[PDB]
RNA sequence: GCCCUUCGGGGCAUUUGGUCAAUUUGAAACGAUACAGAGAAGAUUAGCAUGGCCCCUGCACUAAGGAUGACACGCUACUCAAAGAGACGCUA
């Protein structure tokens, strides 16, 4: 993903995309030489400082998570969670009535799993 | 005394060297509240 | 007496053996000993002896399989799940005050005392409103290959902070073969250094000075290979509006 | 960090050392306070109860400090606890009127009151229950906590605070029973030749 | 619907309470929903500082009228010197004769 | 309004329910507490009463125990049972 | 406010019963006589004084057939089984002794007590001993094992009485921190938690017919109904230090007071019948007046106290007592008595 | 039951749990831990 | 592989294994060295206990030792007022 070289201190930061793949690296680089005869020092990083970092790692969590959730739920559900498509809210406006109109069912009752819930299920 | 005296100089020339006093047979004070005894619910809400 | 296991980390094999050690392991988080229970997996004849790695009440605790230490409803590391849903974590997490907790409410975490749901959707709505003199169009000049046949570097410059080396990677290994590629999103900046020279003349010359990857524009130029160090934050910003001004 | 995790070391090494003294418990909730850590003050202070259930003096100061820090709901719940452990002690119960007459809040003084009167106290009570309700008006409301504490407190001297109240709020026939209902009680009840 | 207003026969407005969580809030399980105003909850912690601040002033007090030599000194340490005041405080009206002795330089 | 018919007549204010109860009648969505937007969320203990009906405080003092401890948590502990009100056979045989 | 009852039979009329007297006064102990047990067939008594001795007495006679030695602190404890030849010591030096009876030896220590013990009962029915002391916890030991099966805790004080019964609540054990807890022994968990006494309780009795007890502190007698221990009735008029507390087949509830004070109480009104003061060994003190330690016999006829002038004190309802010479003095008073 | 992600219904199993052989000559695994009291139980109102 | 056979066929035997061999980066312990230097109100000292998120040696988790093994020596407002004058002044 990333490698940010501290220069001048000799110290880089390098973020593979798999964490199999770091942990190779740091077993597979470690007490090694770059160029000339060194022994480098590859060990586990702490958390970079940096708030732009932070606030990335932070992003990439939520996606990571709301990868997981969307796998874990319908499509046409997670489709009325986020709402971003217009068909959607409208779908999710008509349908959340079941009769009774001024309702806006809760979240709870619509987007609710079960063999007994009150929907399409699944 | 002269231990923060000096950390303070070292803090001020540049290198911020880190500070343990973490002996063996320790408990850490600051991680979580020590043996947190949360007070008991009663009739009002307090969530506020 | 039964652990609680997940399916994926259960074996293929609907009829388990499964072995049983009372204290036989310290667990992983609490650091007392608990009855482990373990199996042999589908990789049948070598590999890995899967076992429960935490205790019932850690497990109960953190809501997780006692083998993979996974969320038992998203399937999602446990940290993972803490930060993305911002859950409370209920239970010190210190030295002593382990042991004290897991000693004085064992009998009401068994009950499910001391379901997110709903901040799963938040999570979900939070990221669907996700909120993450210019310089001449490049002339002629940029893309044509210089007389020097020693310069072998492709500068790029606008390289934005969402857009990963192994994009640029495999966006440049179709033109040939990449001896080094160095992004430097902190100074968005970016040197490929080819093997081949055709390869960085075939670059230049089906680039243009100019290029797209993943929405991102970018400008591309010839370049000496020079290191990138500690550089102004206005110089940062020019460059990043010249990589804009890459597509005018 | 470093003064606070020094101080709690030893605030924690002071409160095992002797953990039955309460200037030990008092000192580290009140530091802790001061840091406006109150969850950690509050599990001090619930330690300390732990220790000393039945202290008086550790409940007064614990149901002071989180008044002091306008957590109002909090303390309300800890006088409730408070004269739950020690419905003996009218120190307890006349802060937990005092607090909730101050506050506004008259109807839950009242119940209050009323609870402490289920509980059956010393002439005080009743006294200062009949002072909250002719504050405010409400004079009959005090005719019926006169009943109740004639009940409780069958002395003449009730009889007569109840015949000069009935003077000084009511009509003279309401005093004529008084006397009336004080003379028949205390005939029939210490005899008819015990009467004051 | 918990009171109820009725004009009666005399012409005048009286409420009767069906229940009893008009008088005291017991039976009325919106105890809990009171809120007191900020005069209040100011008032109230302005009299416990009060209290604090009076508490202060007479250990104030009385550590400055501790601080004062008058008498004849026989301590050596401020500790000292409150354990003898105590046994002043209670040995004077048993020792008053022996301090007589004392100070006479003659008889018992 | 009374009920030999509601009709016509809409709810628009929170008291329109009396104290409260949605009214069958009117179909439309009504709420005699408002919206229910956010959960509950409060920490605060399920307020009971008694017998005669007052405020039960001995919620308190159980607080943490079993159903089958034995708790004196009020001044009827402090009678003798010979005297203590309902009280007629006392069978005190092992 | 809780409503009372009217009916005038809340208070039963008290029994007559004759007054006690002074028999006898044994002599020999070297200390304050502490420990005291009647063996199941009321032929000899078993005495433990603060001279760490266990003299065994013919009641009869009131003559020194033994005296055993073995414990190196005061004796607090002795209690001879009904079911073995048993005799069961504790003592102030930590140590719970099993002497075996057919060879006059200590045969078995229960160990585990952290300070001095002060309490040990018998269970009625099971083969279990209970030992309570100044480390807060009763200890209930299994006899064939010599294992610590139980570790009642929850008292914050000396553990200074206890009973054992046959039904639950089976541990009962009175505490210096003024409270009473009752036990269930299957589980070791408190069934309940009596605070009433203001002071350190320090006498337990059981009827021998009824399904009550009574526990004692200074200035207070309080009389309660098993399982639930609801309050049944105050024992009221004895200012003193109550040290013991005895029964009998009879309804006799004795109160013995550290001051040296004595009262005979009617069990079923709480109707004081007896008020004594018992009189010192010559050579004592004022200060050594006082019952330390007290039980009946097996019949119920002789009251054995105790004493802190190291003495053993007998006493005899008078038989030439009718209800006449004594009569009862208790009239049906109508008081709210301020509880 | 269903778990991480997936609704699928697994099949039901059958499990066979057998106690391990232990070395007859191996010592105690880990050390005694000498953890504080907790609280005791609520205690009970004062009925003095 | 073997056995049985009405050559159609059938039988015997049935799922091991908490172990990468691979010492820097999954956690040993000191000593030397420098430094400080053994408790009880003058000096010199025998001790025995007490409390536990302090241990060591020991079979002793029912000895005895480790300086009486060490440790404790600190810190200190809060259940908290009433008077009877006088008084810059307040105020009826
Ligand atoms: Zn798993």
């Amino acid at each position: 993903e990333r490698i940010r070289v501290l220069n001048n201190r000799g110290v880089a930061f390098i973020t593979y995309t798999n964490e199999a793949n770091a942990q190779f690296a740091k077993e597979a680089m470690a007490h090694q030489s770059l160029d000339h005869n060194e022994i480098l020092n590859v060990r586990w990083a702490t958390a970079d400082p940096n708030p732009l970092a932070q606030k990335r790692e932070q992003r990439r969590i939520e996606e990571q998570a709301a990868e997981a959730i969307r796998r874990a739920l319908p499509a046409e559900f997670v489709a009325e969670i986020e709402g971003k498509d217009p068909e959607a809210r409208k779908r999710r406006k008509l349908e959340s009535s079941y009769g009774l109109e001024g309702y806006e069912a809760p979240d709870a009752v619509h987007f609710a799993r079960g063999p007994n819930a009150v929907n399409p299920r699944g | 005394l002269a231990a923060l005296q000096k950390r303070r100089e070292l803090k001020t020339a540049g290198i911020n060297i880190k500070i343990t006093t973490r002996k063996k047979g320790q408990m850490d004070y600051n991680a979580d509240i020590p043996f947190e005894k949360k007070p008991a619910p009663g009739f009002y809400d307090t969530t506020e | 007496d039964f652990p609680s296991v997940c399916e994926n980390c259960l074996p293929e094999n609907p009829y388990v053996k499964m072995l049983k050690e009372d204290y036989g392991a310290e667990c992983k988080l609490c650091t007392r000993p608990f009855t482990v229970f373990s199996w042999a997996g589908d990789g049948r004849a070598h590999g890995r002896k899967k076992r429960t790695n935490i205790c019932l009440t850690c497990a109960r605790l953190k809501n997780a399989c006692q083998c993979c230490i996974m969320d038992l409803q998203f399937g999602l590391p446990i940290v993972i799940r803490d930060k993305a849903l911002e859950l409370i974590a209920p239970g010190p997490q210190s030295e002593i005050n382990r042991e004290y907790f897991a000693q004085n409410n064992e009998r009401a975490i068994e009950e499910g005392r001391a379901k997110t749901d709903e901040k799963a959707r938040e999570l979900l709505r939070r990221l669907a409103n996700s909120k993450p003199a210019a310089l001449p169009p490049p002339g002629p000049k940029d893309w044509l290959p210089p007389a020097d046949k020693s310069i072998m570097s492709l500068f790029i410059t606008g390289i934005e902070d969402d857009l990963p080396e192994w994009k640029i990677r495999d966006f440049f290994k179709q033109y040939g073969k990449i001896k080094s590629l160095v992004v430097s999103h902190m100074t968005h900046c970016a040197f490929v250094n080819y093997e081949t020279r055709e390869g960085a003349e075939k670059a230049a010359t089906e680039l243009k000075g100019r290029a797209v990857i993943a929405g991102c524009p970018l400008r591309i130029r010839w370049s000496i290979p020079r290191p990138i160090g500690t550089m102004n934050k206005e110089e940062r910003a020019e460059m990043l509006r010249d990589g804009r001004s890459a597509f005018p | 960090k470093e003064y606070q995790g020094r101080k709690r070391r030893e605030f924690e090494d002071y409160i095992r050392r002797n953990r039955l003294r309460l200037q030990n418990w008092f000192q580290y909730a009140q530091w802790e306070l001061e840091q406006k850590e109150f969850a950690r003050a509050r599990s001090i202070f619930e330690r300390a109860l732990d220790v000393h259930p039945n202290n008086t003096q550790l409940w007064i100061r614990y149901i002071e400090a989180e008044l002091k820090n306008r957590n109002i709901n909090h303390a309300r719940n800890l006088l409730d606890r408070a004269v739950t452990r020690l419905p003996r002690v009218s120190k307890l119960w006349y802060k937990y009127v005092y607090v909730m007459e101050m506050l506004g809040d008259i109807p839950g003084t009242r119940q209050v009151f009323d609870r402490w009167m289920k509980w059956e106290p010393d002439e005080d009570a009743w006294n200062a229950y009949i002072k909250l309700e002719k504050r405010y008006g409400e004079y009959e409301r005090a005719r019926q906590i006169f009943a109740a504490y004639t009940q409780v407190h069958p002395e003449p001297r009730t009889w007569l605070k109840w015949a000069k109240f009935e003077e000084e709020f009511g009509t003279a026939d309401m005093v004529r029973d008084v006397f009336q209902s004080a003379i028949q009680y205390i005939a029939e009840t210490l005899g008819d030749d015990a009467v004051d | 619907g918990t009171l109820d207003i009725i004009e009666t026969e005399d012409g005048e407005m009286i409420a009767v309470d069906k229940d009893g969580t008009f008088f005291s809030t017991a039976n009325a399980t919106d105890f809990a929903q009171h809120k007191p105003d900020k005069a209040a909850v100011d008032r109230l912690v302005a009299d416990l500082r009060k209290a604090e601040e009076a508490s202060l002033k007479r250990r104030r007090e009385k550590l400055a009228k501790s601080g004062e030599e008058h008498g004849d000194v026989t301590y050596i340490n401020e500790k000292n010197k409150q354990f003898n005041a105590k046994l002043a405080r209670f040995y004077n009206k048993y020792t008053a004769e022996i301090r007589d002795s004392f100070e006479r330089g003659t008889m018992v | 309004p009374p009920y030999p018919n509601r009709a016509g007549w809409r709810p628009r204010a929170p008291e329109d329910f009396g104290d409260g109860g949605a009214f069958p009648e009117i179909p439309v969505a009504q709420y005699p507490w408002g919206k229910n937007d956010s959960s509950s969320k409060s920490n605060a203990l399920v307020v009971q009463v008694d017998s005669e009906g007052k405020v039960d405080y001995t919620a308190i003092a159980r607080q943490g125990h079993s159903s089958d401890r034995i708790i004196h948590a009020s001044f009827k502990d402090l009678i003798p049972l010979r005297q203590r009100a309902e009280a007629g056979q006392i069978d005190l045989s092992r | 406010l809780v409503r009372r009852s009217e009916s005038l039979l809340a208070q039963p009329r008290p029994d007559w019963h004759p007054p006690w007297k002074l028999m006898r006064v044994i002599s020999g102990h070297l200390g304050w006589v502490r420990a005291l047990a009647v063996e199941p067939n009321n032929q000899w008594f078993a005495s433990g004084a603060g001279d760490r001795t266990i003299k065994i007495w013919d009641l009869a006679s009131g003559q020194l057939r033994l005296t055993l030695t073995g414990h190196i602190s005061t004796v607090r404890g002795l209690a001879v089984s009904p079911r073995h030849p048993y005799m069961f010591s504790c003592g102030e030096d930590k140590m719970v002794k099993c002497w075996d009876l057919e060879t006059n030896k200590v045969i078995r220590h229960y160990h585990g007590h952290l300070s001095g013990v002060y309490t040990l009962k018998l269970h009625p029915t099971l083969d279990v001993l209970v030992t309570g002391g100044r480390d807060g916890v009763a200890r209930v030991w299994d006899m064939r094992t010599r294992s610590n099966v139980h570790v009642l805790s929850g008292h914050t004080g000396t553990v200074a009485d206890l009973v054992c019964q046959e039904a639950d609540p089976q541990v009962i054990t009175g505490s210096l921190d003024s409270t009473v807890r009752m036990w269930d022994l299957a589980a070791g968990k408190t069934m309940g938690v009596l605070t009433h006494h203001k002071k350190g309780v320090r006498a337990l009795v059981t009827h021998p017919t009824e399904f009550t007890f009574a526990t004692a502190s200074t200035g207070s007698i309080k009389q309660w109904k098993c399982p639930e221990g609801a309050f049944m009735q105050n024992f009221e008029g004895h200012n003193a230090i109550i040290n013991t507390l005895a029964v009998n087949d009879q309804n006799v509830l004795f109160s013995g007071g550290d001051n040296g004070s004595m009262s005979f109480w009617d069990w079923k009104s709480g109707y004081r019948f007896q008020s004594l003061d018992t009189t010192a060994q010559p050579g004592s003190l004022d200060a050594e007046l006082g019952i330390m330690s007290s039980t009946f016999d097996m019949s119920g006829a002789r009251l054995i106290t105790g004493e802190a002038d190291k003495t053993i004190k007998i006493w005899k309802e008078d038989t030439t007592a009718t209800p006449e010479t004594h009569p009862i003095e208790w009239k049906p008073s109508l008081v709210r008595r301020k509880y | 039951s269903a778990q991480m992600g997936n609704n699928t219904k697994k099949q039901e199993r059958i499990i066979k749990i057998v106690e391990r052989q232990r070395d007859p000559m191996e010592p105690p695994k880990f050390k005694h831990k000498k953890i504080p009291r907790g609280p005791p139980s609520p205690p009970p109102p004062v009925m003095h």
